[PDB]
């Protein structure tokens, strides 16, 4: 943050177009380290606000990533674009929504940021905000035309990503907006499937309170009770049975929620599902998002 | 109140005067047995009202 | 300067069918001759620009009380939008309570014909006091140029 040194160097034909090995201009470095006086002086004299390297990171990307509100509030009026994608398609609003930078997101949204901008795998900032459990960020995005029913390449909705991690307050915001409780992915997984799979019993109760299909089946015929039995969650097995789950419906693979319990040797799940199941090598896995910046 | 290094989540307080057909040791045993039941345990964890 | 030829682009604030989100989609372009963008996303045949009487009348009406920012020293659309919205207020054309929504709308994503296939399409929209898109109330008129030059 040496403003006088920067000015003296710039007067002697220092090139701001020079980039480091990482791909950083001097404007990038100021945006990374929060030097708002240096960034003001660079942008005053021939600095491109949307300069990017091979990764596609702009100075707005590295200002949001390092939580420099003053740099963000300085880059936006001068040309720092909110619609700049990184290598993975992430916008500067993608990073703010993941890191719970509400004030940065308000500035990004005020200057035309789109809450439905998609990554290379279809991930929107609402997907990242809901997955990270930021209820205030989700409400902010949902008031700026964010689609809560939009799915990624695998069909996962923000409610699906809430189910994977288990944030009740975010699912409350999404359900009040009008998000479909029984949204299905490409292979037929509902948010009740994902919540039962990952052992999030509080969201299983929340979804069942909001008219989720307890006996919903995927394309391979797997119930939310086969996921709980396959992953060994005994309390989800109990709560799903008490809410109407069937211990006798079979899947396309020919397994019942109990045979699976016996196959992976879950004694507690076998003991509970043994009482309710009458007398008579494939594992079901919900799709996931591998995106990371 | 508990000497064990196990954390306390639920408190059951049953106080009252001496009345016929009321054994407070047995009342506490019934409350503890209900708490030990699987379905009631899960339901008390997920309860949002009485 | 100029006097030889220029490229003029017209963009309309619309909403997409995918997310029902407001955005800017180009409607026509001019290089001495007008080409209009179709619903399928393919430009029509170039034609000499014919105008409607009401369009020229209302253009004169809004131009007589217009806000001319001449020799404006900005290089990005954000600064241009900031300067124009501030002059709109200084001249009683938009109240100060409209600045936030107008700056949000003017700086929305300016999509083009290449992105039209990715979205579910483009339908007319109207900005609301918040910034939510709204389906027009008056009877929408299908574009004449789209009908007679893009249906191929």
């Amino acid at each position: 943050g040496h403003v006088e040194t920067v000015l003296a160097l710039l007067e002697k034909e220092a090139s701001q177009a020079c980039m480091t090995k990482k791909g950083f201009t001097p404007l990038h470095v100021a945006a990374k380290y929060g030097k708002v006086r240096v960034a003001e002086l660079l942008l005053e004299r021939d600095a491109h606000p949307n300069a990017a390297g091979k990764n596609g990171l702009t100075p707005l990307h590295v200002a949001v990533h390092h939580n420099n509100l003053d740099i963000v509030k300085l880059l936006l009026p001068r040309g720092g674009s909110p619609h700049s994608p990184a290598w993975n398609g992430y916008t500067p609003l993608h990073i703010a929504a993941k890191q719970n930078q509400v004030e940065v997101a308000r500035s990004l949204l005020q200057y035309g940021g789109s809450a439905n901008a998609e990554s290379v795998q279809g991930v929107t900032p609402l997907h990242l905000a809901a997955q990270e459990g930021h209820a205030e960020m989700v409400a902010l995005l949902l008031s700026k035309q964010a689609n809560g029913n939009l799915g990624n390449k695998s069909g996962l909705t923000p409610l699906h990503l809430v189910a994977q991690e288990g944030h009740v307050p975010v699912a409350d915001v999404l359900i009040k907006h009008g998000v479909m409780v029984d949204a299905t992915t490409r292979m037929g997984y509902t948010p009740l499937h994902v919540a039962s799979h990952y052992g999030n019993i509080k969201l299983v109760k929340f979804l069942l309170q909001h008219q989720a299909d307890v006996n919903a089946k995927t394309k391979l015929g797997y119930s939310p009770l086969h996921q709980a039995a396959q992953q060994g969650h005994t309390d989800i097995v109990t709560l799903l049975l008490k809410n109407g789950a069937s211990p006798n419906e079979v899947s396309s693979d020919g397994t019942t929620p109990l045979a699976i319990a016996k196959r992976l040797g879950y004694i507690s799940v076998t003991d509970v599902l043994k009482v309710v199941t009458d007398e008579t090598h494939r594992m079901s896995f919900p799709e996931t998002v591998d995106e990371i910046l | 109140a508990v000497e064990l290094p196990v954390p306390i989540r639920f408190l059951f307080v049953l106080l009252g005067p001496e009345a016929p057909h009321i054994d407070y040791t047995q009342l506490g045993r019934a409350a503890a047995t209900l708490m030990s039941e699987r379905v009631f345990r899960i339901d008390a964890y997920m309860a949002q009202s009485r | 300067p100029g006097t030889h030829k220029v490229y003029v682009e017209l963009q309309e604030l619309v909403m997409d069918e995918k997310n029902q989100e407001l955005r800017w989609m180009e409607a026509a372009r001019w290089v001495q001759l007008e080409e209009n963008l179709g619903e399928n996303g393919a430009w029509g045949r170039p034609h000499l620009s014919h105008l409607t009487f009401w369009s020229l009348l209302e253009l004169r009406r809004v131009f007589t009380k217009g806000t001319v920012l001449l020799d404006l020293q900005e290089t990005s659309l954000a600064g241009v939008a900031n300067q124009l919205l501030d002059r709109f207020i200084f001249e009683d054309q938009i109240r100060p309570q409209d600045r936030e929504e107008l700056l949000r709308a003017l700086l929305l994503k300016h999509s083009h014909a290449g992105e039209l296939e990715a979205l579910g399409g483009v339908k007319p929209a109207v900005l609301t006091r918040s910034g939510d898109p709204s389906q027009p109330l008056l009877p929408q008129h299908s574009s004449l140029e789209t009908q007679l030059f893009c249906e191929q």
